[PDB]
């Protein structure tokens, strides 16, 4: 990649790497985020404060950068949050370093430094775990759970999408106890409001919804991909535009076609035949005369979102679908999922594993916002199923270890000292990309949070509170981390930043 | 078109590419050994001792480089070594003297200097040249291992040599021309891959590879017979023409099948007959040979009636045309042995054939396929000394002195000889004494004063037999060196070099095209 | 073309030999980094290991080749001291240029090289102890081995998969691991994590609830040309070409999957008992639902997808014979694995044949999220491996960590060679040469390297101390105490890579373009 050289990748790479990575977190990460625009090679507005997306938003142009998006990402994965964590405090940890070095501190020496200290978070970390709460049939305690998640990654509601988003995962098994990397498939839907956005279950096809519903209680599927346009392996769908009287005649022969297409499917049993092809006229007419539903224009998401919830397979060629091409769902109906109509299947009893959210809004914003939320209150909600431990949200977490990491430097002494206590500024970062996020200085609030000295509760949020910078309960606000979430932020940031500290200058032939 | 050119301009070229082709093999030449580099276009490196590689391997200056890779190959098939001395001594000959005597402005003084000077060589040589005995593959031994030192291999020395010494001696043309001037057709060389020198069986005689392919063959048999075509093979070659249809797949192949179906019942014409090989000039079929095999009979195929001629010869096989068709034979042997030896499954006949012109095509044993191509090369100018010294016992010792025992002789007749020609006879008096200085200069000390008290030594003591070494640069005895130079290298490589330069000095003009 | 001459000719190959291999040293030993070189592919390699670096992208240069050619075989040889194999000969030169650059001779400057090698061999030799087989003996090697190669950290989380591989061997004679190297690749929540399994492993299994976790009595059919044909050996053909071929394809597919499970099941059927032994074919291709259920339910455990080079130490581990086909068979060729297990760790399905009657194989399932670590951690893995073979492979093994360095550099007396300074002068850069090994250790920690260094000769100046640098401190350290120790194949081999293509150089003194 790089034939650059003459110490870059380290003194300067690594920086450009925060560079790209803060003010993605540091206005982006809070209470809430502040807009970052996107168009992507699909040219669109695209609004990102999560740091999973604006960073695959942008394309790296770095060795260095290209390493700790990742672990922001994997953060996603892990956790919902703290991924603006690993762009601001990834980001926040070798700037550092950049000193250590024309401080004439070598690369292998200070990593030693930030290595043992993540340990030592990890070590100090468990102790201002603040209480914990579980229960995934909470809807309440999960709404102000998943809060702390969304807050980063949302400037839209973050109360009533914790009711919605902490509603589903909690209503789509109502049970849980076990729960599903997607176990929501939300069901995006344009129009009305972002409060119209409501919760339902199993799956949803906003995809156009055709002949008529004969069981609203059975849903019972062959999910297709197969076009009924005149697509079928059972006959040959022949199609003649050679003469006029060619294409009137097959029309004809489609009538029966489809009664070769439609029944074939219902012929193992079907409500919905689930259709990601085409349907001509003398089909569609059919199918609605052979009062099978059909739902038309099935992109490959929703059967990718179909195709597991049922256990069925989309077929481009269209046969009698066998057990394992024949899908059932709890039931197959028409309801305006946040008021507008579009068929909306059952998978709840079913097993489930699918919740369907219509996020709404006039604009794919409003219903695009809200999409950087949920996936966080669903994400948190395996972060609950994994340990039920509250640790309060950022900014009040930090100065804590903070404090003992730099007395912890204070008693690590030999080069690596003040390498231990560079890492210990790596905290403040965090309520800084609140306060900057905010718009007022964390000095003070460093000030403030050792001047009130105390650690876990006191934290500025994203507020207009915050003109003057104002100290709220972390824990008590309703913004509720984790230790997981924490622990695996501290873990991939100092993993990631230490070894992209190890990196050399590219060499190329 | 029309055109003209001048003189220096074209004579300086000629150093130009002359001097820098003279350069850095003479600190390649010798004991001191380096590596001539090329970066290719490509950017790889190729490092040699020898010029000719980098010189091919590039731009050809036209004038100069052009001429000498031929003299080299000129050089090179002669006695088989030498393409960098001639390559540097023409150069070396053809630059102080030159614009030193056209600055004095004339050919032809100078060209009567380039015999003299190759005659002050000739002489002192084989004055000085110490006859090495052949009756002695020791007094061989101890001059062949001598030129297979000659820069990078003491190794293949051991080896290579033994193969080389009786070799020579059993190397034959086929008018009985001796054998001493032998050449490497009749010496042939072909490495056999694999084995190793303990698997190396020594053949002095040929191989003939395409004896046994396969062990349905005759082997092991003490002497063949190769019955050539004429009747054993009756005579038909062709086909029944039947029909061909582009609609059937089989049309197209029953019509190449009935070709060689009739060497196929010439080949079975064989079996009857029963020789023990079959050499067919023409050649054979595939499904012919093996009727031939079936009846142990060894087809030797689609070879040439030299090959045939002298392997018959080599090997002791007559010429006939048919077992029951008697002009008598040819030879029941020529050839005390045949040895099917094999690596890999691909028989290598070598047949050692005694004194036969044969190929000679000696057998080499690498410690693997690729090294076999140096114990070849030391294989060659191992049997280089020996047609050498088979040729010449007499041969002068070495490390450089040689060099000078003309240099210094050169300047006593430069006193003597005199005329004006002793000015180029002076010119070319110093030409000779810069290379074993060069092997002392990489040496350094004084490489300069030492040469003096060399050529001190030189008249001093002793021109050559008593010399310089090479590696180290002190007063050294060449006998007792144990460095020795063939006599007729230096009839050699001297006279090949004075006549490119004589060459690039009769040619003042090039005109292209 | 052009010719690059003398000092010229010198200069770009010295300036393109320490500069770029002064480029590398963040490296070699703990206190070393990861150098990153991102190839073609894009790839991030933040790496250690000098043997990779070199051939992956390099800068272009004519000296890019022979350093891509020396290395090579240090990783081939030991697989370490390639990382060491770097920082020798500038060290070397740049101590040797001088008297060039004071001008004196390459070539005598070589003869000092080769001169002194010897006694620091002969040092080797001299200063090695047997450091025996015992696992914990070649831990402390395959902890210090790995980190020569590789980070510490890294080189110590490997150590312990490190060695148990090497110690599972059959008395197997190489200096490196072959089958112990069994890769297995998964995404983890772990970057560097290895799982060490006995024996070979199987890149895919089939589970099936039916199919027998851990089968202790199982028979092994290797399987191939699968459920898709009907009792062949051969792979026949399909036709998917229209939509309606594909239909009219996949249906007779059942009946030749029906063939294939039941010439299967009938096979357990006859060694195995019904279900009463427990019993395996492994389908390397895919197993169709059918078989892969009609075989689950018949007590034979069906595995999906296992190499063919999984087919190749599949019938050595179970001590059986392979099959192309699913169909009864001779109950030999049926390979009896004492344990053939099947484990599923995330989404891959690990077969284990364990209790490998030739335990020639152990499996290292390599872990990472990410691919640098995925692709970084293997690297370690695979050099050390071959490098820490060597503690298990030579019960002689020689002290790492720079105890031996300073002391051959204090017994080396350069002055002791007294001929000219072809010695004596080649011997100074060499005991220069040997220290580059504390030095870099002790640069890239604080302080200097020579203010460590030179106390490590004062240190080891008290003479029978084998001192040298704490590998990570860039202080003093006594290697021999901890048993930090650098192969007796590390070791010893390093210096004649090292000395021979400083020689090249010295060799090469022209280099034509």
């Amino acid at each position: 990649a790089k034939h650059f050289s003459g110490l870059e990748e380290a003194v300067y790479r690594n920086i450009q790497a925060c560079k790209e990575l803060a003010q993605t977190t540091r206005t982006a990460y809070g209470p809430n985020g502040m807009n970052k625009m996107v168009i992507n090679h699909l040219e669109k507005l695209f609004v990102t404060n999560d740091a999973a997306t604006i960073l695959r938003e942008l394309e790296v142009q770095h060795p260095a950068a290209k390493m700790i998006v990742m672990a922001s990402h994997m953060q996603e994965q892990e956790v919902g949050d703290g991924t603006n964590f690993v762009l601001v405090f990834a980001g926040a940890l070798l700037e550092l370093a950049e000193e250590l070095l024309r401080i004439g501190l070598s690369v292998s020496e200070v990593i030693e430094g930030y290595e043992i200290a993540c340990r030592k978070a990890h070590e100090i970390l468990p102790n201002l775990v603040c209480c914990s709460a579980k229960n995934l049939r909470d809807i309440d305690e999960v709404s102000s759970l998943l809060r702390t998640s969304i807050m980063s990654k949302q400037y839209g509601n973050e109360v009533f999408l914790a009711k919605l988003i902490a509603q589903a995962c909690v209503s789509i098994f109502p049970d849980s106890g076990h729960f599903n990397v997607d176990n929501i498939r939300v069901c995006k839907i344009l129009g009305s409001g972002i409060s119209s956005s409501s919760v339902l279950h199993g799956m949803v096809f906003k995809k156009e919804t055709e002949g008529d519903v004969t069981s609203v209680k059975d849903a019972k599927i062959a999910v297709y991909s197969c076009p009924f346009d005149g697509m079928i392996t059972e006959t040959k769908g022949t199609v003649l535009i050679k003469t006029a009287e060619e294409l009137m005649n097959f029309s004809k022969g489609e009538e029966n076609l489809m009664d070769a297409q439609v029944k074939a499917i219902a012929d193992t049993g079907a409500n919905v035949v689930v259709t990601g092809g085409k349907v001509a006229d003398m089909a569609l007419h059919y199918a609605n005369k052979y009062n099978i539903m059909l739902v038309r224009l099935n992109s490959k998401w929703d059967l990718r979102r179909l195709c597991k919830t049922v256990g069925a397979t989309a077929l481009p060629r269209l046969t009698p679908p066998v057990l394992e091409e024949m899908g059932h769902c709890d039931s197959v109906y028409l309801s305006e999922v946040g008021d507008t109509q579009v068929v909306v299947f059952k998978h709840e009893k079913e097993d489930g594993a699918i919740s369907t959210i219509v996020l709404r809004g006039s604009t794919d914003n409003l219903m695009d916002d809200i999409e950087r939320a949920v996936d966080d209150g669903v994400n948190t909600f395996k972060v609950l199923t994994r340990d039920k431990r509250l640790v309060p949200g950022g900014g009040a977490t930090e100065i804590e270890l903070a404090k003992q990491i730099t007395s912890y430097g204070e008693t690590c002494p030999g080069l690596e000292q003040y390498a231990i206590k560079k890492f210990a500024e790596a905290f403040e970062a965090i309520p800084r990309a609140l306060a900057e996020n905010s718009g007022v200085k964390a000095n003070e609030v460093i000030s403030k949070l050792y001047a009130v000295h105390q650690e876990g509760n006191k934290n500025v949020g994203l507020d207009i509170e915050a003109e003057v910078p104002a100290v709220k309960d972390m824990l008590e606000a309703g913004i509720l981390d984790t230790y997981l979430g924490k622990y695996w932020a501290i873990k991939l940031a100092t993993n990631a930043a230490v070894t992209v500290l190890r990196v050399d200058q590219i060499i190329m032939a | 078109n029309t055109k003209r050119e001048s003189g220096r301009k074209v004579q300086s070229g000629n150093i130009n590419a002359a001097k820098t082709i003279a350069d850095i093999i003479r600190t390649c030449l010798g004991p001191k050994s380096m590596m001539k580099m090329l970066l290719d276009p490509m950017g790889g490196i190729v490092m040699t001792n020898d010029g000719n590689a980098i010189l091919r391997e590039i731009q050809v200056q036209h004038p100069a480089a052009k001429s000498m890779i031929e003299i080299s190959r000129t050089q090179d098939e002669e006695v088989g070594d030498g393409t960098t001395s001639v390559i540097i001594l023409a150069g070396e000959m053809l630059s102080v003297a030159e614009h030193f005597l056209e600055q004095q402005m004339h050919p032809t003084v100078v060209i009567s200097a380039y015999r003299k000077a190759l005659d002050d060589m000739i002489s002192t040589l084989k004055k000085i040249s110490i006859p090495v005995d052949i009756s002695d593959s020791d007094m061989m031994l101890n001059i062949i291992n001598s030129s297979i030192t000659t820069k990078a291999i003491s190794r293949w020395s051991s080896l290579a040599c033994n193969i080389a010494l009786d070799a020579v001696k059993m190397v034959q043309f086929e008018e009985n021309g001796r054998k001493e001037i032998d050449i490497k057709k009749y010496a042939r060389v072909e490495k056999i891959p694999g084995g190793i020198i303990e698997d190396s069986c020594v053949l002095r005689g040929v191989m003939i590879n395409k004896d046994v392919t396969h062990p349905r063959m005759r082997r092991y048999i003490k002497n063949p017979r190769i019955v050539l075509l004429d009747s054993s093979l009756e005579y038909k070659k062709g086909e029944s023409q039947t029909d061909i249809e582009i609609t059937r797949e089989e049309d197209f192949t029953r019509i190449l099948q009935m070709e060689e179906e009739y060497i196929q019942q010439l080949c079975e014409d064989i079996i009857q007959l029963k020789p023990d090989v079959v050499i067919t000039e023409k050649g054979i079929s595939d499904l012919a040979q093996h009727y031939l095999m079936r009846a142990n009979i060894t087809a030797i195929r689609r070879v040439r009636k030299t090959d045939n001629n002298r392997i018959a010869r080599a090997c002791g096989a007559r010429i006939v045309s048919r077992p029951e068709e008697l002009r008598e034979d040819d030879v029941g042997t020529g050839a005390g042995l045949l040895e099917i030896k094999k690596i890999g499954d691909e028989y290598f006949t070598f047949i050692t054939d005694c004194k036969d012109p044969k190929a000679c095509t000696i057998l080499l044993r690498g410690a693997s396929k690729e090294i076999l191509s140096e114990v070849e090369r030391n294989l060659q100018d191992a049997m280089q000394v020996c047609r050498n010294v088979l040729l010449d016992p007499q041969l002068v010792p070495g490390g450089g002195a040689s060099e000078m025992a003309v240099a210094h002789a050169l300047t006593e007749k430069s006193k003597a000889m005199t005329g004006v020609e002793q000015w180029p006879y002076r010119a070319v008096a110093q030409a000779l004494e810069v290379i074993p200085r060069t092997l002392i200069q990489n040496c350094g000390a004084s490489t300069i004063r030492l040469l003096t008290s060399l050529r001190a030594k030189h008249t001093q003591e002793n021109c050559e037999t008593w010399g310089v070494n090479g590696e180290t640069g002190t007063l050294v005895d060449m006998k007792e060196l144990g460095i020795w130079e063939p006599l007729a290298v230096k009839l050699q490589t001297y006279k090949t070099a004075v006549e490119t330069a004589v060459l690039l000095l009769r040619i003042d003009d090039i005109v292209s095209g | 073309a052009e010719v690059a001459r003398a000092q010229a000719a010198l200069a770009v190959n010295i300036s393109a030999a320490r500069g770029l291999q002064d480029v590398l040293r963040t490296n070699l030993g703990p206190k070393g980094t990861m150098k990153m070189l991102v190839s073609g592919a894009g790839d991030i390699k933040l790496t250690k290991d000098g043997n990779v670096l070199l051939h992956e992208m390099q800068i272009q240069h004519p000296t890019a080749s022979l350093i891509a050619k020396v290395a090579t075989a240090q990783d081939d040889i030991t697989g370490d001291g390639t990382t060491s194999n770097v920082l020798i000969i500038g060290e070397l030169l740049k101590q040797a240029d001088l008297y060039i650059s004071e001008g004196l001779h390459p070539r005598i400057i070589t003869e000092g090289f080769e001169a002194a090698k010897e006694k620091a061999l002969q040092f080797l030799e001299e200063v090695k102890v047997s450091r025996e087989m015992d696992r914990e003996t070649l831990i402390d090697v395959a902890r210090t081995s790995l980190r020569t190669k590789v980070h510490a950290e890294l080189a110590d989380v490997l150590t312990e998969a490190v060695v148990d591989s090497i110690l599972a061997i059959k008395k197997q004679d190489e200096p490196i691991d072959l089958f112990m190297i069994e890769i297995m690749e998964m995404k983890h929540k772990s970057e560097t994590d290895t799982s060490l399994i006995r024996g070979l492993v199987l890149d895919h299994g089939a589970r099936h609830p039916d199919m027998k976790k851990r089968v202790e009595d199982a028979y092994i059919l290797t399987c191939n040309v699968s459920l898709e044909y009907e009792k062949t050996e051969v792979n026949s053909g399909f036709f998917y070409k229209s939509a309606e071929e594909r239909e009219k394809l996949v249906k007779a597919e059942r009946k030749f999957i029906e063939d294939r499970v039941k010439k299967i099941i009938e096979l357990k059927r006859k060694v195995c008992g019904d279900s009463d032994k427990g019993f395996v074919v492994i389908n390397q291709k895919g197993i169709d639902p059918f078989s892969l259920d009609a075989l689950s339910k018949e007590g034979i455990v069906a595995l999906r997808r296992a190499k063919r080079r999984n087919m190749e130490r599949l019938t050595l581990a179970c001590g059986g014979v392979a099959l192309n086909s699913f169909d009864d068979l001779s109950p030999d060729c049926l390979g009896h694995a004492g344990l053939v297990y099947e484990y599923t760790l995330g989404e891959e399905k690990f077969t284990f044949i364990e209790k490998c009657n030739n335990p020639r194989s152990v499996t290292l399932l390599i872990k990472g999220p990410n691919k640098h670590t995925l692709t970084q951690i293997k690297d370690a893995v695979r050099d050390g491996l071959r490098a820490v073979k060597n503690a298990i492979d030579d019960g002689c093994v020689v002290p790492g960590a720079g105890a031996v360095e300073v002391a051959m550099a204090e017994a080396l007396i350069k002055h002791k060679p007294s001929v000219k300074g072809r010695a004596q002068l080649g011997v100074q850069a060499f005991a220069d040469a040997l220290l580059i090994i504390p030095k870099v250790l002790a640069q890239n920690s604080g302080f200097d390297l020579q203010e460590t260094l030179v106390k490590i000769q004062a240190e080891h100046s008290e003479s029978g101390q084998l001192v040298g640098v704490d590998l990570n401190t860039g202080e003093p350290m006594v290697a021999a105490e901890v048993g930090v120790w650098d192969n007796y194949c590390v070791k010893k081999q390093l210096l004649h890579s090292c000395t021979v293509i400083a020689t090249n150089i010295l060799l090469v003194d022209e280099i034509m373009r």
